[PDB]
RNA sequence: UGCUGAAAGCAUCUAAGCACGAAACUUGCCCCGAGAUGAGUUCUCCCUGACCCUUUAAGGGUCCUGAAGGAACGUUGAAGA
RNA sequence: CGAUGUCGGCUCAUCACAUCCUGGGGCUGAAGUAGGUCCCAAGGGUAUGGCUGUUCGCCAUUUAAAGUGGUACGCGAGCUG
RNA sequence: GUGAAGAGGGAAACAACCCAGACCGCCAGCUAAGGUCCCAAAGUCAUGGUUAAGUGGGAAACGAUGUGGGAAGGCCCAGAC
């Protein structure tokens, strides 16, 4: 007998809704993260996508402790020779907020096409409110 | 202002104070005693 | 402020009483007739979207037909897009002469300009030429080096090299306007426009003031 | 610490209103408010204020003693309030007032004029005098130092404005 | 560079709170830009037939039909190897 | 060591700041003009000639300035010899 | 001692360091060094402290009322700072 594996097209996924106001970036991130590969599930498999998809909200109201606010500094490189840009966490939070918990999930999810799937699942938002209503996402308190 | 990395008190009005997590001397009378730690 | 649609007629110059010769560029503003209205409501942002001059009734496809038709308007021969200012209203069937550039003493000019085919470093971005005698052998023109040895084992994106020069969207700024002859649907800019004749023209009021 | 100890009396005519932390105070000279920090316990004792620190944090007898200054600042502006005096030093150096904008001239070449805030009202004696009256100690505090700020004080002959309480060390330039 | 202010009865630009400050940073100026696979938005146009088969399903096949639009060909361009 | 072409020059650069100029500031044995020194700041700019193969250097005359360095003391499957 | 002549696990990667010596097969169990939030298997484990520097996650002479614990000492309600 050998061990159970799922399956892409049986393989059922439900949809969530957190709440990311006044909450830990890192530690609302790693659940996330286990979440949308689906180690939450007895039926996990490492090679399926088996995780559930998750709407996250209030994104721009994340918090972080110590002085990380003003002093973590977001680098990305444009590939061109002087292109070296940086920007620091408020103002991350200011131009683009959503970027942030983006950037850290995709960090913690695996690497190559099963990781950028796994990230697909995740859409988060800035406001409060979503369009996804239609698929009836249960309050996940995490 | 001096930018040194030993700071010390100079006169008796010389004050030690810790700003922005960098220790400074400031003086009251004597304009030439102002040091930074750098 | 929203710009015009013009083309390009030539350039001349126009004679002053005070013996100065100021060189001008006449651009032919023909009517812009509103064709759609885009509201925050709808598209997100305001803007109005123009038209200008006359398209052959048998070359103009039933898409951009119907499109015109709905307006109410007699088709052009392109469309164009002026981002909408605060409290500024236009209706859709609405023309718009060259009569809004009445009391503006700048403005900015966007064109296509001229197609310089495949040209080389030299003519692109002013490199110099190396030496035509002392045993120079077949490196007359040529861009010289493009990297260095081995440590950056590449070449750098956004080097100089030679390739299309021109045929592309420019931007001329803040040029003087001589003369708006609203009679006969002429403005008069002063200075040089990019783009060769009978082009079409962005006329737009200047921004840097 | 020691500063914390010793209470506040508030005066007749003067009504405090305790709201959790944000505390304002009205009396004849205009309402003052401010929101305090978590860290500092204050209570009425029915004719006085006392200050005592709350309970979990290291640092409660500091918040407290700068929790105490704060509201004997703002008694005193609320009745008395404060006047701070200004005056200029040097030929052709002249202030006035035009409702709530102070125009000086010190020796630039375009006026200086200079918006003051809600709460501040400013009169010139002389010429070169501006005496400034608030009950915010800290708001008349900081437009005195903007004020002083646009010709700050030279050494060699004290040109420029300077407080009225304030001396300046004179310096001989040495040929 | 400061205002108010304790720790530290004083002093103190800082520990709570508030203000100013450079060609550096983010915009503001110009251009490319939804292959941004996260492939977006808006306006408009076109197609409104009958049937067979077996492994019955985003299945295959026949007849009629060929639209909007595109491509090809030709005369060509201040567009272009 | 069954080959990693080397000094200087030409063409083309790109990065670091221990900044040459412009920008902000403290002290001055800073009256002013003009300076000395240190801190912040790499956005842009940073000569032409006489002599020698010269890098370096001296000299003439400008400039706001004629920076110090890294890149196989950058760059010969780009040129010279 | 190891590598040479030695594979496996850890130190990111890393012949020589640490744990440990591969006869072969197994979709069985227990441990060593090293770990137990996610990539990535395992404690968001329990009790009591320390740090506010992203110190942890690179360094010295020297400088500093940063802050936790312990034993003394000098002045002091004949009044100390």
């Amino acid at each position: 007998m050998k061990t159970f594996t799922a399956k892409p097209e049986t393989v059922k996924r439900d949809w969530y809704v957190v709440d990311a106001t006044g909450k830990t970036l890192g530690r609302l991130a790693t659940e996330l993260a286990r979440r949308l590969r689906g180690k939450h599930k007895a039926e996990y498999t490492p090679h399926v996508d088996t995780g559930d998809y998750i709407i996250v909200l209030n994104a721009d109201k994340v918090a972080v402790t110590g002085n990380k606010r003003t002093d973590k500094v977001y680098y990305h490189h444009t590939g061109h020779i002087g292109g070296i840009k940086q920007a620091t966490f408020e103002e991350m939070i200011a131009r683009r907020p959503e970027r942030v918990i983006e950037i850290a999930v995709k960090g913690m999810l695996p690497k190559g096409p099963l990781g950028r799937a796994m990230f697909r699942k995740l859409k988060v938002y800035a406001g409060n409110e979503h369009n996804h209503a239609a698929q009836q996402p249960q309050v996940l308190d995490i | 202002m001096k930018v040194r990395a030993s700071v010390k008190k100079l006169c008796r009005n010389c004050k030690i104070v810790k700003r922005d997590g960098v220790i400074r001397v400031i003086c009251s009378a004597e304009p030439k005693h102002k040091q930074r730690q750098g | 402020m929203i710009g015009l649609v013009g083309k390009k007629v030539g350039m001349t110059r126009i004679f002053t009483e005070d013996g100065v010769s100021i060189p001008v560029t006449v651009i032919e503003v023909e009517a812009n007739r509103v064709t759609q209205v885009k509201d925050l409501a709808n598209d997100g942002y305001r803007a109005i979207q123009v038209t200008t001059g006359a398209k052959k009734a048998n070359r103009v496809t039933k898409p951009e037909a119907g499109h015109f038709a709905k307006a109410g308007v007699e088709a052009g021969r392109g469309l164009w897009e002026f981002r909408l200012a605060e409290g500024e209203e236009f209706t859709v069937g609405q023309s718009i002469s060259v009569e809004l550039f009445a009391d503006v003493k700048k403005v900015d000019v966007t064109g296509t300009s001229k197609g310089k085919g495949f040209a080389g470093t030299v003519k692109r971005w002013n490199f110099r030429t190396q030496d035509a005698t002392h045993g120079n052998s077949l490196s007359h023109r040529v861009p010289g080096s493009i990297g260095q040895n081995q440590t950056p084992g590449k070449v750098f994106k956004g080097k100089k090299m030679a390739g299309q020069m021109g045929n592309e969207r420019v931007t001329v700024q803040s040029l003087d306007v001589v003369r708006v002859d609203a009679e006969r649907n002429l403005l008069l800019v002063k200075g040089a426009v990019p783009g060769a004749t009978g082009s079409d023209l962005i006329v737009k009021p200047a921004v840097k003031a | 610490s020691r500063v914390a100890k010793a209470p506040v009396v508030v005066p007749a005519g003067v009504d405090v209103k305790i709201n959790g932390q944000v505390i304002t105070i009205k009396g004849k000279n205009g309402e003052l408010t401010r929101t305090l920090n978590d860290a500092v316990e204050v209570k009425h004792a029915d004719n006085t204020l006392t200050f005592g620190p709350r309970d979990g944090y290291a640092d409660g007898w500091a918040q407290a003693g700068t929790a105490r200054a704060l509201l004997n600042s703002m008694v005193i502006g609320v009745t008395e309030g404060f006047t701070k005096k200004l005056q200029l030093v040097g030929v052709g150096y002249r202030a006035a007032v035009k409702g709530n904008v102070i125009n000086l001239s010190l020796g630039f070449s375009h006026p200086v004029d200079h918006q003051l805030p809600a709460g501040i009202t400013a009169e010139c004696p002389t010429q070169t005098e501006i005496v400034l009256k608030g009950a915010d100690k800290q708001v008349i505090g900081q437009v005195a130092a903007d004020l002083r700020a646009y010709r700050r004080p030279e050494p060699y002959k004290g040109k420029g404005v300077r407080y009225a309480d304030e001396v300046v060390r004179t310096k001989e330039a040495k040929k």
